[PDB]
RNA sequence: AUUAGCUAGUUGGUGAGGUAACGGCUCACCAAGGCGACGAUGCGUAGCCGACCUGAGAGGGUGAUCGGCCACACUGGGAC
RNA sequence: GGUACCUAACCAGAAAGCCACGGCUAACUACGUGCCAGCAGCCGCGGUAAUACGUAGGUGGCAAGCGUUGUCCGGAAUUAUUGGGCGUAAAGGGCUCGCAGGCGGUUUCUUAAGUCUGAUGUGAAAGCCCCCGGCUCAACCGGGGAGGGUCAUUGGAAACU
């Protein structure tokens, strides 16, 4: 499902990297920038974008992230249960915490959900440590993710008798 | 050989909802029996009916998708397995992804889910995990 | 210490004044004219960290102690933190308005008398039990800095009461929320020392 | 691997190593033995003193001063600070740390030790390399 | 009243060549204290018969008393059961 | 042999002794056998807190009290019923 | 386990001697009895525990001052 | 021991340093030296324009302290039950027959060894934690509870092993 572009987003960018590529005449050099965009109300998307000048692929990364965002469950400002986001030998082990601890998550986890904004998480990273590996592995994460209320009505029970 | 029926069960129900069947045959004992009324009590299954032969008897089960294109029963799992049993204290007894996913544990009476199971303030062999 | 270079090198000062944010908006160096460089994550919470402990003026160790003090305080952690730093004595003096900066509510308290349920205070975390009547008694009351203190008015707290003539004030059941996080933005706090 | 392999053959845990072995070991007088005793800083009396160049492509001309310690192990230390005046049979203190550039050397000599006068022209990391302050 | 009475097991005999005793092992068994698996460790002890009054693979309870020589503690309550 | 005497705790200054019951063998501060009320000397109230049936019980069994907690149970009156106990 | 055999009062009984006692702790008859792969024997190291340090937790290291038990008093042996 | 404290009579005067400032890691500019002198925990810096060497100024962290060394635990999911793997990265025995060992199809009665749950006695006192009091909260000192048990006796349950 699309979401459009009528919203406030924050764009803060997480990485960029030197990217070569070899020529008859040498090394020809470009930049590939990663930014995560998402709004405070429960989106999250992320961009990746290769250009010759770093502003040309920061508003190249924005661009494809306002184009690729995917929404979260947001309800009582923390994730409804214990999830592993598992792609590509990153390993983002999500718990839920109480209502006062922060968000503790390593860089770019912390970059994608202080974005969302959640707030109180705690991540581990099982996997490796490349961050387009733990953006997408996040990502799959908060994606896999679903609501109360949806597990009550897929069950064709209600809510308090799925609490207790 | 097969060791235990338990895991074939949940491994049977989790590959024809990871192909999206819409029924099973398993081979039925009480266990089977009372697992599987066990998932139609909690709605993670839309029906299931045994038919007897002098085989074993055979139990029929029949996923449920409401909508036209979901997994209800989101995954299975097996943790009492041989060979590394596991048990359960009435103030331990867990709860996975908590409100709504289910447990399976035999307790001293009945073989019983999780939240019933902490209303009695029993617990026994922690058996399965539905997610 | 010279106390404009840490507000001018914060961005806010200790009070809010119109004074050291005019003309001086970087502490450090030649470094002015330059642009200033955006922080990593850590230096965020390092700067709210020393933003906190120097609006407040105390030292690292005693930070660390009443942070786990209130974390280990049920409740919430980083407002009730604040809430403990809140409660502080030489804070009490200066929402009290006894003085102009917390450095001369810290002298005050240090050397001259406050008489709160007994002669000498010199330590931070004592409170006023409400429901007594003690009062700092007449030793300092012809002295200029407690003259001027009762001659500039202020905005007097709503979560402490006080008086004109007898020139006492005592505490109420907490310090609200309203009040709690006037200019900082908590959740840094304990974020920079969970690591 | 399997739970009964498990218990019939355990998990062998990893073994590391200090990187100071000669700090880790003491030694009497009248029982003959090196027994240990994790030192920290050690005194020996130097035996010999000469330079020689690193291994890596970058060169400098470093001091290597030879050394042998109370417990008996001979081993060479490194001169920190901007010329030195030590000199063979005297009395000098030793910790542990590791010359990357030159190899064979894994201790430094601390400077302030009982016979190592302090490095002159000093004001900036001056608890380091042994020299006081020139002026109160 | 009644005095505490002492410990009481139950187990093989494995060896009756020796006189007036008998070899008893018990298989009561214990478990990993960090993977928690049902493990069996046998344990053998001695008993004292009188009349030897046993045969090598029955089923035998003993109860422990006073020691009777150097390493002999137990003693015969009965013989529940005989082999082949 | 058994005594109810006193065992020293505290800060350097300030004491704060607990009244206990143990053999004469053991050390000041060593092995005992249970705990019968506390003493605070440096307090400027009076009567301390004694738990005073379990010393009770102790004196029927028999024990030998020191002269600090004789003159207290004589203080609030424990060895006089004690005595009237004894006596009938 | 790059320590596979150990035990020549050790094996059990009969008695006879035995520190407050039970007991090969000592003399006369039979066994290689007994112990071992669930690690006996041997080599190395070490006082142990309540506890302390770390760690989110399972868990990993330490046995100082305080407390409990044991052992020693220059090194051995002996009894009053 | 005329020791802390209480009343007092006069002076901001006798009382601040250590480390870092290329990246990790918060905080930069000039002058010397020019593979020399030196730094370095790793990446590595210096062969005339050195933010990495020594100075001078300034900043940053901490504070009667501040750094280096030594030892241990973490981060190390890097001996992984919790919490890893084995086609090509380190890792399938050359293959079989089998002792001991480790697991076991369905149903029905039976015991309670494993399992779960009450009762009692114990796991001393200081320690950690929960709630109150005192030395100008404080460090500490006390008063009452929670346990660090595959702990011993006994009652109850029979689904699973």
């Amino acid at each position: 499902r699309i979401d459009p572009s009528k919203l406030e987003l924050e764009e803060r960018l997480v990485t960029v990297n030197r990217v070569a590529k070899v020529v008859k005449g040498g090394r020809r050099f470009r930049f590939a920038a990663l930014v995560v965009v998402g709004d405070k109300n429960g989106h999250v998307g992320f961009g990746t974008g290769k250009a010759q000048e770093v502003p040309e692929a920061i508003r190249k990364a924005v661009e494809d992230a306002k184009k690729n965002l995917i929404e979260v469950p947001m309800v009582g400002t923390t994730i409804p249960h214990e999830i592993i986001g598992r792609f590509g030998a990153g390993n983002i082990l999500l718990k839920p915490a109480s209502e006062g601890t922060g968000v503790i998550a390593g860089g770019p986890v912390r970059a994608v959900l202080e974005l969302a904004g959640v707030a109180d998480i705690l991540s581990k990273s099982l996997g490796s440590n490349t961050p387009i590996n733990m953006i997408r592995a996040t990502l799959q994460g908060l994606s896999e993710l679903k609501r109360a209320e949806d597990v009550a009505k897929l069950r064709g029970k209600s809510v308090e008798e799925l609490l207790g | 050989v097969m060791t235990d029926p338990i895991a074939d069960m949940l491994t049977r129900i989790r590959n024809a909802n990871m192909v999206r069947h819409e029924k099973l045959e398993i081979p039925a004992s009480k266990l089977k029996r009372e697992i599987a009324e066990i998932l139609k009590r909690e709605g993670f299954i839309r029906d299931v009916e045994f038919v007897e032969d002098s085989k074993q008897g055979i139990i029929r089960v029949f996923l449920k998708y409401g909508q036209n294109n979901e997994r209800v029963i989101t995954g299975l799992k097996r943790i009492s397995k041989p060979g590394l049993r596991v048990y359960a204290k009435s103030n331990e007894v867990p709860r996975v992804l908590n409100g709504l996913g289910i447990a399976i544990i035999s307790t001293s009476q009945g073989v019983l889910t999780d939240k019933e199971a902490r209303a009695k303030q029993a617990g026994g062999e922690v058996l399965a995990y539905v997610w | 210490g010279p106390s404009w270079k840490l507000s001018r090198r914060l961005g806010i000062s200790l009070s809010g004044t119109g004074k050291e944010l005019e003309k001086r908006p970087y502490a450090p160096g030649p470094h002015g004219p330059g642009q200033r460089k955006k922080l990593s994550e850590y230096g965020l919470q390092l700067q709210e960290k020393q933003k906190l402990r120097h609006m407040y003026g105390v030292n690292e160790r005693q930070f660390r102690t009443l942070f786990d003090k209130a974390g280990k305080l049920a409740g919430k952690h980083g407002e009730n933190f604040m809430i403990l730093l809140d409660s502080r004595l030489d804070n009490v003096v200066y929402k009290l308005g006894l003085a102009r900066t917390r450095r001369q509510a810290r002298q005050l308290v240090n050397h001259g008398h406050i008489l709160v349920d007994g002669s000498r205070v010199d330590i931070p975390s004592y409170l006023v039990k409400p429901g007594q009547t003690i009062g700092v008694r007449e030793k300092s009351r012809n002295l200029s800095i407690i003259k001027e203190s009762v001659e500039v008015n202020n905005f007097v707290p709503e979560y402490l009461t006080f008086d004109a003539e007898k020139l006492e004030g005592t505490f109420t059941r907490l310090p609200e929320r309203s009040e709690l996080a006037p200019e900082i933005n908590e959740a840094l706090i304990v974020e920079f020392y969970s690591r | 691997p399997t739970i009964n392999q498990l218990i019939r053959k355990g998990r062998v845990s990893k073994v590391e190593n200090s990187k100071s072995p000669a700090l880790n070991k003491g030694y009497n007088s009248f029982k003959k033995e090196h027994t240990n005793v994790s030192s920290p800083q050690k005194r020996g009396v130097c035996t010999r003193v000469g330079t020689m160049t690193p291994k890596k492509p970058n060169s400098a001309l470093r001091k290597y001063a030879r050394v042998r310690l109370t417990n008996g192990i001979e081993v060479t230390a490194y001169i920190p600070g901007i010329g030195h005046n030590l000199q063979e049979h005297s009395v000098v203190l030793i910790r542990g740390g590791r010359v990357k550039d030159l190899p064979g050397v894994r201790y430094h000599i601390v400077r302030g030790a009982l016979d190592t006068a302090g490095v002159e022209n000093r004001a900036q990391g001056r608890s380091k390399y042994g020299t006081k302050k020139p002026k109160a | 009243s009644e005095r505490n009475q002492r410990k009481v097991y139950q187990g093989r005999v494995v060896s009756d060549k020796m006189d007036k005793t008998i070899t008893v092992v018990v298989e009561t068994y214990k478990k990993h204290t960090l993977y928690g698996k049902r493990v069996k460790y046998s344990k053998k002890f001695k008993a004292h018969d009188e009349n030897n009054q046993a045969k090598i693979g029955d089923i035998v309870k003993i109860m422990e008393t006073r020691p009777l020589s150097a390493t002999k503690r137990f003693r015969l309550v009965e013989v529940v059961e005989e082999a082949v | 042999a058994v005594k109810i005497r006193l065992k020293r705790m505290g800060a350097k200054k300030s004491p704060f002794y607990r009244i206990v019951v143990a053999d004469s063998r053991s050390p000041r501060d060593g092995r005992f056998i249970e705990t019968v009320g506390t003493y605070n000397p440096v307090a400027k109230p009076a009567e301390v807190k004694i738990d005073e049936e379990l010393a009770l019980k102790w004196l029927q069994t028999g024990a030998k009290p020191s002269d600090t907690v004789r003159n207290l149970f004589s203080s609030q009156g424990i060895m006089e019923k004690f005595h009237n106990a004894k006596q009938g």
